């Protein structure tokens, strides 16, 4: 598809901070924090501005569930530039990066990630990331890291656990702002496999609901990833 | 043992340490560590089988990281002389791996054995 | 402010327009997507292939099932 | 197939899977080049019946008819205030096809040799009889 | 007094409230909205800002434990004074710490005080006159990344990158040692082209030039620390009858220098693989038992990373640095390559004949059992034994195999 | 000390600089002024590093590291010297060779 | 710790009182709580006074105001000089209340009094809350009367930056000038200019 030698026209996305690369084939991209380098192989876009040589990060769907949702059409993103972002079951930066590219130089992103092992490539790419704060914590404990997040505006959380609607109950209590985001990608395999999967999804909606948060859409996300959604909502305290 | 994770139950290693004989003799089982390794980079195994009285066990610490990176189920049995045994060896065997095959006489308890060790994951 | 007058609604109804128009020539012919989409579902089937995990779902299912 | 026979009559174990190989990265390439459209269901959460019989996609997105079909790149409306051309882009679309016609072809021949050469490998061979190697 | 313990990154904040019960009131998220009302209910009583990144990070580990640091014990002494006084924190477990410490305090842990949590926590940058949320921000972000470390167990001596730039540092270092030495061969060629059949070295090449500035000092001038007794006698008959031209001492002067370029960069060379050898005993101890440092170094090199290679199976570990002649061999139905870059290491050296063949295959074999053990090994010590054991059985298969 | 590398873009400099500041732990107001002599403090730097090293994500790095470094900085520092020596010596020699080109 | 539980008391109780309605209080004096500035160095207590005086200017309005002329003073000289925001709203809060009520009160004395007061610490003022702070105390007061001794306040100082080669502090000057009179609208632009050129002819009439 994209090649060094085609030539491609970059254009805003709906969303602030999210770029389409016109041309043959049409690319979801995000702005680079580091140009330069790609964090996990990504193709990069590479234009002239006025003049400045901006570059771009190719975001594939297929890695990024997020990046799943965009292409599916969701209505309303809390991820946005100037934005501070709390993200659970931080594996490495495969998302991260393109989350930090999204927010921009004024957000911040508090990853947070349980294993040893992929949290030793993730602090290697918080290096080259200045806004990215990596937690090696496991989740189901916020109270432990509440030293080092502020608020956060939306709580992104791609936790494939049973207990993930707790983890999200935790911490939106603990640091998610007043009618703030929450942004849930759910695979019903890992908390109830033996039911079909739209009975699994109907269930975590009143779990989220009996942590006041008000679901608002939600993106089941075929045909890259079976069995999964995302679910929106947004957090009213009162 | 405690980093070998999970590891199959009494019951279960039953019907692990049965298929792979049937498996064997049908030679449709990749057995030794570095056998395995090439079936996991060709993408032709249906799950690996690992020995957690392994010493020093760390030498098949490395296949699992290969495989949740692959998607492919895995899980240990207590005994590696055992394996060797099920295998249809006269040496212990630490590692072994089922080979892809959708055609094979013995296609339907793979999977259900599969089934039951992505459960187990 | 929302002080649109009669006039400047139309203006902007035909932004929304002349912008519309335009991304129509980006988003390609229909034609093609025609036969774009055919290759393109085959495309999926095999790299996702998932054939196994649907039967799985029904194994599962009819193993858990009470037999009479 | 002839090209099957050909290749399995004249090439070797050694030569066919490297083959498989480079294609396998290379349609991996070609497939994280390629993107395609949603099929992704998705429903929306309302207060109120009555906000739900008044509720239209035009409303919630703050978009147009035209955009509402388009769920990949719905501007709101407020932010809007080449045969040859689509023909390459099949050319991708289908240039990777025959890497997943020829991936499976290939996949099949060394499938084939590998029968074969067990098949020439000492054993009892009853089919193969239950007996312990040495 | 109702006092709260805030932990903050860049120190701990104790705020006294106005209202002792300030935890039994149900309007406290109303009370709380604005930056106002939480400076007049919540007064600052003591901070203390942490000295070094250092000592943030065990006070940060204090609180991740539970436990009391010396640095809260005398900032919470101070408020001593204050009798019957209200302790409120976020921490069950701190707050059961605080209490065994027995001060005259009513420690107070409960779901309402997340609410003043809430509130303070959303102005800190207010509430702390003189840091700015960038500050704080880059704080908060510094002491992350030193607390990553240490839960991940990351030591300085234990990275395995140093190798990767230290090898194709050494690569790069000998290439211009060449360059430099071929160029002081032509220039002070000139002056005296034999030299160079006679020596070969480039070092003793260049150490011969700052002995002897000139050929005339080459009948009373000395080098038998440089050169052997037979080959010195050489370069002293080429002088007298050399056919290169006098040069001034304006010439010498620079061509001396840069013979001293050229034992310097020799120095530093043995140095970096001095330097080379004591990472490899720390990081991959009993990979260089086996194969070798120069080797191990060029092992890791080829893959990029340990778990990389770790994750690389023996047989690749054999042919890992013969691949054009493998692809090359596997596309045209020749033969393999049956050594790859482990032809070099020492103990393929003694095979002989077709045995070296059967080594490459054992040796690789057992590489990948003392690098795995290198690589995924949490608490390994760096002493190499599984690599001398692994050593010992490849060299009584030798020794069988060679008799 | 990655900061540090930006902050000193003239690569001689950030040798000089880090053959003093070897460990960006050790910070004094008198090694403030030893740096502030380094250069000049019209860049501001000096104030700059002193910030940066208190707050940095530089992972620190063993005592035999950081041997290697200032010894190989040292390495580049004599060849900036003498590339300056055969510089002169080139100019000299021109001037005695062909004067007038 | 006295005072400081005595000035939130008063706070508590004046919220109590307005909630009441009381129309004026007749022996209520602030020459006690402007000496407390004065007196208490602690900028909280300041700040706290600050807004102290910010609700009494609804209470007893013109009658606890005879001297409020001070505050503006210290706050033109020590409140906006600390970079903290907590001053910049008793700051903003205290001319969105008090200044309104010294009209509500030979009305031009006392304005362009203020103006001098916070005028003369231009300079002083933090560049993000400078922009922000004179923006306010423009809007305030009656901008078409008070734009004019604005432009002629900042005609002196950059006029005394070039006579002092105060190159870069005089372009500071333009920026902020044109910045502030951005905001205005465009009635309010042009009769600050005539009133800056009725200035000028005054003093030309002077000389």
């Amino acid at each position: 598809g994209a090649r060094g030698g085609a030539k491609v026209v970059i254009e805003p996305h709906r969303h602030a901070g999210v770029y389409i690369a016109r041309g043959k084939e049409d690319l979801l991209v995000t702005k680079n924090m580091a140009p330069g380098e790609s964090v996990y192989g990504e193709k990069r876009i590479s234009v002239e501005e006025p003049p400045t040589k901006v570059e771009y990060r190719v975001w594939n769907p297929f890695r990024s569930k997020l990046a799943a949702g965009i292409m599916g059409g969701l209505d309303e993103l809390f991820i946005a530039p100037g934005k501070k972002v709390l993200y659970l079951g931080a594996a490495s930066g495969t998302s991260v990066s393109h989350v930090s590219d999204v927010v921009g130089p004024e957000g911040v992103v508090y990853a947070v990630e349980f294993s040893h092992r992929p949290g030793r490539e993730l602090i290697s790419m918080a290096k080259k990331r200045p806004n990215i704060i990596p937690i090696i914590e496991d989740a189901r404990h916020p109270q432990k890291y509440r030293m080092l997040i502020g608020m956060v505006d939306c709580v992104f959380a791609d936790v494939a656990q049973p207990d993930q609607a707790r983890i999200i109950a935790l911490n939106s209590h603990m640091f998610l702002k007043d009618q703030g985001g929450v942004v849930i990608s759910i695979k019903a395999n890992c908390i109830d496999s033996t039911v079909d999967a739209e009975t699994v999804f109907a269930r975590e909606v009143q779990k989220l609901r009996e942590e006041r948060i008000k679901p608002l859409e939600q993106l089941t996300l075929e045909p890259y990833e079976r069995d999964h959604c995302i679910v929106v909502g947004r957090y009213m305290r009162s | 043992n405690p980093k070998a994770f999970p590891l199959a139950d009494a019951a279960l290693t039953q019907q692990i340490l049965d298929v792979v004989q049937q498996a064997a003799n049908l030679r449709q089982l990749k057995k030794g560590a570095n056998e395995a390794t090439k079936t996991l980079n060709r993408g032709i195994s249906e799950f690996i089988i690992m020995a957690a009285d392994c010493e020093p066990i760390e030498i098949l610490l490395h296949l699992p990281l290969l495989c949740e990176d692959k998607n492919v189920p895995y899980v240990f049995v207590p005994s590696r002389v055992a394996l060797g045994r099920a295998c249809g060896v006269s040496r212990p065997v630490i590692a072994a791996s089922i080979t892809t095959n959708d055609a094979s006489a013995i296609k339907t308890q793979i999977y259900a054995v599969k089934d039951k060790i992505e459960t187990l994951l | 402010e929302g002080t649109l007058t009669d006039h400047e609604r139309k203006y902007l109804n035909k932004l929304i327009k002349r912008n519309s128009q335009n991304l129509r020539s980006w988003d390609l012919e229909e034609e093609v997507r025609d036969e774009l989409e055919d290759i393109q579902q085959s495309i999926l089937k095999d790299t996702v292939s998932t054939a196994n995990t649907d039967r799985s779902k029904r194994r599962r299912f009819k193993r858990k099932q009470f037999k009479e | 197939s002839m090209d099957q026979v050909k290749l399995l009559k004249t090439q070797d174990s050694n030569y066919v899977r490297t083959l498989r190989q480079i294609e396998l990265k290379k349609l991996e390439k070609g497939a994280k080049q390629l993107m395609f459209k949603s099929s992704g269901n998705h429903t929306i959460f309302v207060d109120s019946r009555e906000k739900m019989n008044e509720f239209t996609p035009e409303k919630f997105f703050n978009t147009t008819s035209e955009m509402v079909n388009r769920s990949e790149n719905r501007l709101t409306k407020d932010q809007l205030a080449k045969e040859s051309l689509d023909k390459k882009k099949l050319k991708k679309f289908k240039q990777v096809k025959q890497h997943l016609q020829r991936e499976t072809q290939l996949k099949q021949v060394q499938q084939r040799m590998d029968a074969q050469r067990e098949l020439l490998k000492k054993g009892s061979k009853k089919k193969w009889k239950k007996q312990r190697k040495r | 007094m109702a006092y709260v313990l805030t932990e903050t990154s860049a120190g701990y904040a104790l705020l006294k409230a106005s209202d002792k019960k300030i935890y039994k009131s149900s309007s406290l998220i109303q009370d709380l909205d604005s930056s106002d009302k939480v400076l007049k209910e919540f007064k600052i009583a003591a901070f203390s800002k942490f000295n070094s990144a250092a000592n943030a990070l065990e006070e940060a580990n204090s609180i991740i434990e539970g436990k009391v640091s010396s640095q809260l014990e005398k900032l919470l002494e101070e408020i001593k004074k204050d009798k019957k006084s209200t302790l409120i924190v976020s921490e069950t477990k701190l707050a059961n710490a605080i209490n065994k410490l027995g001060l005259n305090f009513n420690v107070v842990s409960d779901a309402v005080t997340l609410d003043i949590y809430r509130a303070i926590k959303e102005y800190l940058p207010e509430l702390l006159p003189g840091m700015s949320d960038n500050d704080l921000s880059k704080m908060s972000l510094g002491l992350a990344h030193s607390i990553g470390r240490h839960k991940l167990k990351f030591s300085a001596d234990k990275v395995d990158v140093m190798i990767i730039q230290a090898i194709a540092l050494l690569d790069d270092l000998d290439k211009e040692l060449n360059t430099y030495a071929m160029r002081c061969k032509e220039w002070y060629g000139w002056h005296f082209p034999e030299l160079a059949k006679i020596v070969t070295d480039s070092v003793a090449y260049a150490r011969i030039i700052l002995t002897m500035g000139i050929r005339s000092k080459a009948s009373e001038t000395d080098l038998s620390e440089i050169l052997p007794e037979e080959i010195e006698e050489r370069v002293k008959t080429a002088a007298e009858v050399s056919m290169g031209t006098e040069i001034t001492q304006t010439d010498l002067d620079n061509i001396n220098a840069l013979a001293e370029q050229i034992v310097e960069f020799a120095a530093y060379r043995e140095q970096l693989s001095n330097y080379l050898s004591a990472r490899m005993k720390a990081i991959a101890p009993n990979l260089t038992q086996l194969v070798g440092e120069l080797v191990g170094a060029r092992l890791i090199a080829h893959s990029g990373s340990l778990i990389s290679l770790a994750k690389s199976p023996a047989s690749t570990i054999q042919i890992l640095g013969a691949e054009k002649a493998l692809f090359r061999a596997l596309k045209t139905k020749h033969d393999t390559p049956k050594y790859g870059l482990l032809y070099h290491a020492s103990l393929v050296g003694q095979a002989t004949g077709k045995n070296k063949g059967k080594i490459a295959r054992v040796l690789a074999a057992k590489a990948a059992v003392s690098l795995r053990y290198d690589a995924l090994a949490e608490d390994r010590d760096d002493s190499g034994d599984i690599g001398l054991e692994s050593r010992a059985k490849v060299e009584n298969r030798l020794s069988q195999l060679e008799g | 000390f990655p900061e540090l590398a930006k902050l000193v873009p003239d690569n001689y400099t950030f040798a000089k600089l880090v053959l003093f500041i070897k460990d960006k732990a050790s910070l004094n107001d008198d090694s403030l002024h030893d740096l502030a002599a380094l250069l000049n403090e019209d860049s501001g730097i000096a104030q700059r590093v002193i910030d940066n090293a208190r707050i940095s994500m530089g992972q620190d790095i063993s005592e035999t590291d950081m041997e290697n470094v200032c010894v190989f900085a040292q390495r580049v520092a004599s060849l900036a010297d003498y590339r300056r020596q055969l510089y002169d010596y080139l100019c000299e020699k021109m001037h005695t060779v062909a004067p007038n080109l | 710790y006295a005072q400081e539980t005595l000035i939130s008391c008063t706070l508590n109780t004046i919220t109590y009182l307005k909630e009441h309605g009381c129309t004026e209080l007749t022996n209520v004096r602030a020459d006690i709580l402007v000496s407390a500035i004065r007196n208490s160095a602690s900028p909280q207590v300041q700040n706290k006074l600050l807004l102290v005086i910010g609700s009494l200017a609804t209470l007893s309005s013109e009658v606890i105001l005879h001297s409020v002329m001070p505050i503006f003073t210290f706050m033109g000289a020590h409140s906006i000089r600390q970079d903290d925001e907590f001053t910049t709203k008793v700051v903003e809060r205290t001319i969105l209340t008090v200044v309104p009520a010294l009209i509500k009160n030979n009305e031009k004395e006392e304005m362009e009094f203020l103006l001098l007061s916070f005028t003369t610490a231009l300079q002083h003022v933090p560049r993000h809350r400078r922009v922000k702070l004179f923006s306010t105390l423009i809007k305030t007061l009656d901008p078409v009367k008070a734009l004019g001794s604005f432009l002629f306040l900042i005609a002196q100082q950059y006029s005394s930056a070039l006579v002092n080669f105060k190159i870069g502090e005089a372009r500071i000057l333009i920026e902020f000038i044109k910045a502030l009179l951005v905001d205005l609208h465009v009635n309010e632009e042009l009769s600050g200019l005539n009133d800056l050129l009725d200035i000028i002819k005054l003093l030309t009439s002077s000389k």
